[PDB]
């Protein structure tokens, strides 16, 4: 569930 | 001469911002990061004082790069035929705040307080220099693991600071404020405070509070970890739905939860070594 989020 | 002056090591990362590599400056072995951005992807450009036409990010970085601070400094840059190459500082040893929180979980308040304070100082610096970052997030914060110092990276979504409304945005949506979600409009400082709100929750809870637009505009903050009332209060204030109900940077730094911050050295010693 935790993740990076791109621009 | 770009290739004679720097020694290129491994790729550190890549994505929306382009491709960043590890490097050492041949003259004096200074560690650097070398960032490549394709000209076809820069939709925002500026002019140096030196006549020449550069990507806004170079403009922004030269504005905040004088003297010391919590901003990764631009040491040099180069134009190539289809790209620009940016020579940036590299701390050693380093980890980014995103990986740090994934590995360590929710941070103790003493540590969250030292980190958050340093981010606040760094963001105040940017604003003092006329620069709005527009992508404040754990992934854009590097931690110098020995000095205990936090550094802001990636001004590629940035803009000159202004007092009128912004109607464009290419930063990270889950850190964007609700007036952006519903109206495609925001003011700089108040949107910056909202994203710092998301960052503070991220630190003390181990992940961001919102993933979806409805959660962002809902402005309901549920705490999944034990967090002190004073800290929950700061977070909720930063994440107020009306922009004008958010705290100024001064008000954040005078909040009771922000008192007795650790020095960077102390933070490295207690929490990082
Ligand atoms: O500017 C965009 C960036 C995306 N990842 C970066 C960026 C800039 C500098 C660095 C950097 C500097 C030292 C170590 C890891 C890094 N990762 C990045």
């Amino acid at each position: 569930k935790r993740r990076r989020h791109p621009s | 001469p770009l290739e004679s002056q720097y020694q290129v090591g491994p790729l550190l990362g890549s994505g929306g911002f382009g491709s960043v590599y590890s490097g050492i400056r041949v003259s004096d072995n200074l560690p650097v990061a070398i960032k490549h951005v394709e000209k076809d992807r820069i939709s925002d450009w500026g002019e140096l004082p030196n006549g020449t036409r550069v990507p806004m990010e170079v403009v922004l970085l030269k504005k905040v790069s004088s003297g010391f601070s919590g901003v990764i400094r631009l040491l040099d840059w180069f134009e190539r035929p289809d790209s620009f190459v940016l020579i940036l500082e590299r701390p050693e040893p380093v980890q980014d705040l995103f990986d740090f929180i994934t590995e360590r979980g929710a941070l103790q308040e003493e540590l969250a307080r030292s980190f958050f304070w340093q981010v606040l100082e760094a963001v105040r610096h940017c604003h003092n220099c006329g620069v709005l970052h527009r992508d404040i997030k754990d992934e854009n914060i590097l931690i110098d693991l020995n000095r205990g110092e936090l550094k802001l990276i990636d001004f590629g979504s940035g803009a000159l600071l202004k007092d009128t409304v912004y109607t464009d945005f290419d930063g990270t949506r889950v850190y964007s404020p609700p007036e952006w979600i519903r109206y495609h409009r925001y003011h700089g400082r108040s949107a910056a405070v909202w994203s710092l709100g998301i960052l503070l929750y991220d630190m003390v809870c181990g992940d961001i509070p919102f993933e979806h637009d409805e959660e962002i505009i809902g402005g309901q903050v549920f705490f999944r970890q034990r967090v002190s009332s004073e800290c929950q209060h700061l977070i909720r204030w930063c994440l107020a739905l009306r922009p004008s109900d958010r705290p100024t940077f001064e008000e954040i730094q005078n909040h009771p939860w922000m008192q007795d911050v650790l020095l960077p050295q102390e933070t490295a010693e207690i929490h990082l070594h």
